[PDB]
């Protein structure tokens, strides 16, 4: 951690791990608040939070560190953290916190400034994909429509699916929040 | 009598029919009409999608319930997860207002309106309301007493909590949905936890899959210590990742568990006499034979 | 301006008010000390020992307690409530109502006409009583009879009796024969007092710990509060001082305290305020379990440790030594295991940064406290404010704790807001003090 | 006279041990009483907090509570000063209103708000923008070109290392009894406590008292006290002492 | 961290996280005590120490975190963690 060597293996080796002022943009903490419509600026990091998770106890993910990061401000570590996708929104953090935070919904905002960084997992970009194509992020089949019809069910559900009509207003509902355009830019190989 | 528009989001109509129709047809005889909304696309799931934009989740899930709005009809769910988008997005709506500006604005691009004048209900929720159908209603509804069964229920997260955000009680030893499920004759029986996500919110069943199978097994664990014949569930995410998961729990791991999972709605229709065939138990990744063997 | 009393009234006989009497009759006031339970005592008389010199809580209080029956100036009436107040500073013309105590005192036996002198504190009565109701002294753990004693060391030892539980059987009436000391066709006398000034010493009660789902506190059998784990610890408890599990009655070897329960919460359950002395009484029920039941250990699930006061810092550094254990991390929640009723307390340890699941035997919840029941009635009786947390408001929040907005009501003790002893001895003298200025000028101006 | 009442008080304790909080060799360190009275609008300057090493208005503010407390290495005191984490947050208030776009960071170590409308006031001084960091103040440097101050502690939480840049370090430093108490004490018969603070007649039942007759304590002199607990103390103590004075008798 | 898997993979990537009771040993920690001659169970956790250290700004070390290990008792977690021999005795923590 004595400065920047050029050494790859070294410099993860000897990353600064000192908490700087520099460190902190104010920038992502309001962003943060003004998405997720929560106080997190009020944690006191009793841990009930983290106390409560599901995820908790079967990896390294904390709902309390990220709270930290964000009052702290510490982007580009929790944004770049692979565990920020662990999260169930289980709501129980945010059932129990004393402060009437609701760190789930930190958490979504992280999520949001993370997609908006090209960080995300691709199951969500392939469920992107689904809907634009159908309006349905599970999408009917030939075998479903094959038990709908044995059940005395018309095979394709009152949907979009049943009504295409509807679907390209979904589109345009995509299409203003370039959505498609960012998840096709991603998913390239 | 009461009348209610029937969302109907992916999963129910799209892996697990007999859910929709074992929902109408016994919504139907108790006092309840549910009858289609014309056009419904995907919830915007507040896992899978929420996570990516929230505004697009504001604008789908608004078009959604503005489809009900023009039907002049409030909306009828049997799905935790399709409750949390809807409901809680016309929860939002109805208060924000710039943000009801934002979605508007929007939404204008396909000449169409959100205002806020319809409410969002649970199929469960109004399962044990009084003034729409009691627990006493669907108590005389009950044909086959479906006795001799020991039943574990799955309240899901979505349904219930936050309590700041819902309006269902304590979130922690609720006992309404056990009354639920005592109506229709079965036994409900205690498992250490239960109150635990099964683990495919947030879009973690297809982010990182074992991490979500490892809080499914946790939740099997303590469910086959209590001893149930079958699993109940109000969320066909929770459907899904309980039945599949025993598949994939199966593979990946080396645990066997054999514990059919019904949504509620499949066993009030057994209750009503309707028969395994018109439920489609087959579609289901983990057989029910031994249940119905044991109920019938 | 206008003549003042000779006269002071202390409206509750707590450690606060008790002191708060005895200072003005030191002083040379006639005072009259109204107490709403049979006995004087107080929250300091359910108390085991006393952080942090672990002295005795009865035996510091019995002599305090003696003397406030003995002295002259005092005229000491429990079992009685404040039914109105009119008046001010100068004269206030208080109504009194003297609940029906259905046994006479000796004074009260002479004064009806029978030489036969009432109740000398034998107990015969209650030895035949075949009701049987919770205590409120040990609050619903142990058992009473319908004519009853809060404890043995009550001040005044006069055997109440409820009439709400009472059948009228009549065989305590034998049992105490020859001094006529109960009469069961006895009710409520209002009487009228003018007093010059009065302190407010209403003291405190448990916040209401049912709320809080995720601490089963009714719904599993071996969570209990502060209070019951003080009646249970104490050698004069339901117990012989033995602290055993309520739920089978075995020994615990191994008990968790649940610190800020209820306390500094802004989710509009609890309080947002700190309760002031929950660390400290953790910190003796730690020593006191390490102490008495031989290898077991505490776990304290703590967040800021707030021992500040005079010799606080030190007792915490003794039960460290001691071995006590401290989680840095709120309680999330509690579960149970249905076989034996252990606790499974799931929390984070914040330091070391880790989930934590303990079991304990058994489970202690340090509540936060509240102004008693029926405080805002008396409060608005005497037209004082209350504070923003629900305390009774002072005068000046700085230079004048102890005095009121309206004139001639002094403050002393918890219903100001949660103190330790010390902390309300003072306040209670320094209200005696108030209170007496008026009546030893014997003139205020208005 | 009939009957006496201390009220001495307490003066802080010398921070210029300690060494690893440069509070003498470094300019820009400074106590708290140091920083009421210049912050202060009568103070030395009109009220405007100005870095002693240059006089140029300081934009971060590092508190470092329980200086010289809760330590049993022999140099501070084994006890706590009982309002340091208020009158920080005080500070820290003060700092971030009087300074728009100023910084506080408090670096502490148990945040003790225990009074009533204490823990309100903590709720509103994080409102307001204050940075806690719970980590105990390893050490303190200086830049030489410009006098500003690195602190080097742990954020125990977020469990890291962290060096905090900051233009002004005030010391929340213990208290201790003043120059001449303990003389004074002695020339009336009253013994001292272990702490080294005047002992009482019994350390519950009787605060004010002193187990020589007559004579009574009041303040902070007894231990460190809140200016409302101190009034209390004050007013206790001078009704014990009225008591035989209005009686006129003492009886044996 | 539902239960043993015998897949070692799975194990090592759903390990317990959770502190249990039956985690801590105290023979360990008065062996700590027996041998370093210091009254280690006292620490409260200032983080004075870790402040100190040369070694905690460039690697994963954290005195504090031994020092907790060892008040808790935790074995085969303080001896098998690989940033215990990055410690220079530089003495800093003690002064
Ligand atoms: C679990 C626990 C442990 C504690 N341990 C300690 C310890 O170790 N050391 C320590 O110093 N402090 C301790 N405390 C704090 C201590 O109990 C208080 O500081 C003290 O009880 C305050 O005295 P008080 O007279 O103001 O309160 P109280 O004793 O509650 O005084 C109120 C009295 O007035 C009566 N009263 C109330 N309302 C009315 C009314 N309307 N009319 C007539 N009478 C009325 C009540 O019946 C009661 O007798 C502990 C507190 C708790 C809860
Ligand atoms: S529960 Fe609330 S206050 Fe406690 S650490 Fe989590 S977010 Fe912070
Ligand atoms: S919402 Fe996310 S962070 Fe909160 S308890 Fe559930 S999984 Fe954990
Ligand atoms: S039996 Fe009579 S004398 Fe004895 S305690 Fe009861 S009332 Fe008093
Ligand atoms: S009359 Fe009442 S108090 Fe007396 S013995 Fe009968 S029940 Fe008990
Ligand atoms: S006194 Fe201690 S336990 Fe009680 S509320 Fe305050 S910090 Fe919490
Ligand atoms: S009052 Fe606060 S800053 Fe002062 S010694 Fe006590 S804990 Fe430390
Ligand atoms: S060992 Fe480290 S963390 Fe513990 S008290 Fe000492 S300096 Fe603080
Ligand atoms: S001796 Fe030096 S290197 Fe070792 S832990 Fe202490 S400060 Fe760090």
């Amino acid at each position: 951690a004595a400065k920047s060597y050029n050494i790859p293996e070294l410099d993860k080796k000897l990353a600064d791990r000192r908490y700087h002022l520099s460190d902190t943009n104010p920038e992502f903490t309001q962003k943060i608040l003004k998405t997720s419509r929560t106080i997190a600026n009020m944690c006191y990091q009793c841990g009930t939070c983290t106390g409560s998770c599901p995820s908790a106890p079967r990896s390294s993910y904390r709902i309390r560190l990220f709270m930290r990061r964000c009052v702290l401000g510490l982007e580009n570590e929790a944004l770049t953290d692979p565990d920020l996708w662990l999260c169930t929104t289980c709501y129980s953090c945010t059932d129990r916190c004393p402060r009437d935070i609701a760190p789930t919904d930190v958490i979504m905002a992280m999520r949001n400034l993370a997609f908006k960084r090209d960080i995300v997992p691709k199951n969500f970009l392939q469920t992107v994909q689904l809907i634009y194509n159908s309006g349905h992020g599970v999408p009917n089949n030939d075998v479903n429509r094959a038990a709908r019809t044995k059940l005395g069910l018309p095979a394709d559900p009152p949907t979009t699916h049943s009504y295409p009509e509807f679907v390209k207003g979904i589109q345009k509902i995509i299409d203003h929040y370039e959505l498609k355009e960012n998840a096709d830019r991603i998913l390239k190989g | 009598m009461h009348e209610y528009a029937f969302f109907l989001g992916c999963i129910a109509p799209n892996r697990y029919p007999g859910c929709e129709a074992s929902a109408i047809k016994t919504s139907e005889k108790v006092g309840i009409k549910l009858l289609p909304l014309k056009g419904a696309s995907c919830c915007p799931a507040p896992g899978a999608f929420g996570s990516i934009d929230l505004n697009v989740w504001y604008a789908m899930a608004a078009r959604n319930l503005v489809l009900a709005e023009e039907m002049k009809k409030d909306i009828a769910l049997i799905c935790n997860g399709c409750y949390k988008s809807i409901w809680e997005v016309n929860h939002i709506l109805k208060h924000n207002d710039e943000l009801r500006d934002n979605v508007n604005e929007v939404l204008a691009e396909i000449d169409m309106q959100f205002k806020g004048t319809i409410d969002v209900w649970h199929l469960a929720e109004l399962y044990y309301d009084d003034k729409v159908c009691g627990v006493q209603k669907i108590k005389d509804s009950v044909t086959t007493p479906l006795s001799g069964a020991k039943v574990a229920a799955h309240y899901g997260c979505h349904l219930m909590k936050p309590k700041k955000e819902r309006h269902f009680g304590d979130t922690e030893n609720p006992m309404w949905f056990e009354e639920l499920i005592g109506a229709l004759g079965a036994e409900p029986i205690q498992y250490r936890n239960k109150m635990q996500c099964c683990g495919a919110g947030g879009g973690v069943r297809g982010y990182d899959i074992v991490h979500a199978l490892d809080i499914t097994n946790e939740k099997l664990i303590n469910i086959q210590e209590a001893g149930a014949d079958a699993i109940t569930e109000l969320c066909p995410f929770c459907q899904l990742q309980f039945d599949r998961g025993q598949i994939e729990i199966k593979e990946k791991f080396g645990d066997v568990y054999n514990i059919p999972v019904l949504h509620y709605n499949e066993l009030l229709g057994l209750a009503q006499g309707m028969s395994p065939q018109d439920l489609a138990l087959d579609l289901h990744a983990i057989d029910c034979t031994p249940f119905l063997q044991k109920v019938l | 301006s206008v003549p003042v009393e000779k006269t002071a009234m202390v409206v509750g006989g707590g450690v606060a008010g008790m002191q708060a009497a005895l200072d003005l009759a030191s002083a040379g006031i006639k005072t009259y000390l109204i107490e709403r339970t049979p006995t004087i005592g107080g929250r300091m008389s359910q108390l085991d020992k006393t952080f942090p010199t672990l002295d005795c809580s009865q035996c510091i209080l019995t002599p305090k307690m003696v003397d406030v029956g003995r002295h002259p100036n005092i005229e000491m009436m429990t079992y009685t409530e404040v039914e109105k107040v009119e008046g001010y500073i100068g004269n206030f013309d208080v109504t009194l109502r003297k609940k029906a105590r259905g046994v006479l005192t000796p004074t009260e036996a002479t004064a009806k006409g029978i030489v036969g002198g009432g109740c000398n504190g034998c107990g015969d009565c209650s030895a035949v009583c075949p009701v049987i109701k919770p205590n409120p002294f040990e609050m619903g753990m142990a058992p009473r009879k319908a004519i009853y004693i809060y404890h043995a060391q009550v001040m005044p030892l006069i055997y109440t009796v409820d009439f709400d539980s009472c059948v009228k059987c009549g065989l305590c009436v034998e049992a105490c024969g020859d001094k006529k000391a109960i009469d069961l066709e006895m009710q409520d006398e209002f009487i009228t007092v003018k007093v010059g000034t009065a302190v407010l010493a209403t003291g405190y009660e448990l916040f209401p710990i049912e709320n809080k789902r995720e601490w089963g506190y009714k719904q599993f059998d071996n969570v209990i509060n502060a209070l019951e784990f003080e009646r249970l610890i104490c050698a004069s408890g339901p117990t012989g001082g033995h602290l055993v599990r309520p739920s089978d009655g075995k020994t615990p070897m191994k008990v968790g305290f649940v610190l800020c329960a209820g306390s500094r919460d802004n989710t509009g359950i609890g309080k947002p305020y700190c309760s002031r002395f929950c660390c400290m009484y953790s910190l003796k029920h730690a020593h006191q379990i390490m102490e008495k039941i031989p290898g077991a250990v505490a776990y304290l699930f703590y967040m800021d440790i707030r021992s500040f006061g005079k010799m606080y810092e030190e007792f915490y550094y003794r039960i460290q030594h001691e071995g006590a254990k401290f989680i840095r991390g709120r309680v999330a929640n509690v579960l149970e295991d249905k076989e034996t009723k252990n606790l499974h307390v799931f929390t984070e340890d914040t330091l070391l940064g880790r989930p934590v699941d303990v079991e304990v035997d058994l489970l202690v919840l340090a509540a936060a406290v509240q102004p008693n029941e029926g405080a805002n009635e008396l409060r608005k009786k005497f037209g004082v404010s209350a504070s923003q947390d629900g305390w009774m408001l002072e005068a000046h929040p700085k230079l004048n704790p102890c005095g009121t907005t309206t004139a001639g009501v002094f403050l002393a003790g918890v219903c100001q807001g949660p103190k330790d002893i010390p902390d309300t001895v003072a306040q209670a003298e320094g209200a005696a003090s108030a209170a007496s200025i008026p009546i030893h000028m014997g003139e205020v101006e208005l």
